């Protein structure tokens, strides 16, 4: 299990920089801006408890009953979707200092096809992702829904607590020497240039593609570019299968970001 | 076997790559 | 615009809908014609696709017989 170790570790320097809207005219430099160590496979959602707890005590207002606005994350003056992989949302922006800087914003109207933050079962969701991975590669969704709740639950629980151990064991009991599809998902960089996202929908039964063999549907997303999965680049020869089955993301899918040779 | 040991010393720098300067983290 | 069938199979009625839309809108279509809110739509009544997922995609990978069948109601 050493890749997938390396791949649990995977941790990035996080600028959480809270919006001057969410407190108080004269609090603190501080309280403004977090320095944190989040994991590449988790969600940032997963981490707004820390955030208030830091700032709660300079809020410019009543969370419980003041009024109804919107949370969500920005980078770069941009809408980030937390329902991606910290890795993946990484991989698709990026002494040498590498970090990621957030923004933390409210508003009124909350950006199109952004999911609001702090009405977000971030583990509802996430559990769904799995579901949906399992269908993929099984063309069922039983050995998902054949966990008992307990497992489901110690399952989602080991992206919090972190616990390799348990996520190993659960995310093991959905896989396949023999997939019927590869949940596949490729996508260019929201910094530069124009953002283009995809599923194509790439059967395995009967074959032993590479990434070559399927440049066709990798090339679509965005009508000589660098495979990046999990932060590091790939060989155009390498498996489908076992990059999957190697490299897929926390959430069950395998993330491909092409980047500009 | 040797695709595996490429990825796991890609990873392995990409993980030390970026906990580099943790500490102001 | 090819535009695929979607099945909407009530659980607890086949329209054509642009490849080109996301699960999102497919969703709402669903509400305008219910006139609710509390519905939630399952692929192949298994797993709920994220709003933003593309349907021509989502048909392409689970479609039955040229139909997306897209269960909905009112845990999994």
């Amino acid at each position: 299990n050493d890749i997938k170790q390396l791949l649990w570790n995977g941790e990035l320097n996080v600028l959480v920089s809270i919006d001057p809207s969410f407190l108080m005219k004269g609090s603190p430099r501080e309280i403004a801006v977090l320095r944190i160590r989040v994991p590449r496979e988790t969600y940032l959602v997963n981490y707004m408890p820390l955030i208030w707890n830091k700032i709660k005590s300079f809020l410019s207002f009543d969370p419980l009953t003041d009024s109804e606005k919107y949370f969500w994350f920005e980078h770069n003056k941009t809408p980030i979707p937390w329902n991606y992989p910290v890795g993946v949302l990484f991989d698709c922006l990026a002494d040498v200092l590498t970090f990621l800087r957030i923004h933390l914003v409210m508003g009124d109207s909350l950006p199109p096809t952004i999911i609001p933050i702090a009405k977000t079962q971030a583990e509802k969701f996430w559990f769904h992702q799995w579901k949906q991975v399992c269908f993929i590669l099984n063309g069922s969704s039983k050995a998902i829904m054949s966990l008992s709740v307990n497992e489901a639950r110690k399952f989602w629980g080991s992206v919090i607590t972190r616990n390799f151990q348990d996520f190993i064991e659960i995310s093991n009991k959905i896989s396949s020497s023999r997939p019927r599809h590869i949940p596949l998902i490729i996508q260019t960089s929201r910094t530069s240039g124009t953002f283009r996202i995809s599923q194509p929908t790439i059967s395995m039964t009967g074959v032993n593609p590479t990434l070559k063999d399927i440049e066709g549907d990798i090339l679509d997303v965005k009508e000589d570019v660098m495979v990046i999965c999990q932060g590091i680049e790939i060989p155009w020869h390498m498996l489908l299968y076992d990059l999957y089955s190697k490299l897929r993301s926390f959430d069950g899918f395998l993330y491909i970001t092409l980047v500009p040779i | 076997d040797s695709m595996d040991d490429l990825l796991i010393r890609r990873l392995t720098d990409r993980n030390d790559k970026e906990a580099h300067l943790n500490e102001l983290f | 615009i090819q535009k695929i069938q979607i099945k909407f199979q009530p659980i607890g009625s086949v329209c054509k809908i642009s490849m080109s839309q996301s699960f999102a809108m497919v969703i709402l279509f669903l509400k305008r014609r219910l006139k609710m809110d509390h519905v939630y739509c399952y692929i192949n009544n298994s797993f709920a696709p994220s709003p933003q997922q593309n349907i021509g995609e989502l048909w392409m990978q689970f479609k039955t017989n040229d139909e997306l069948i897209v269960s909905y109601c009112a845990f999994g």
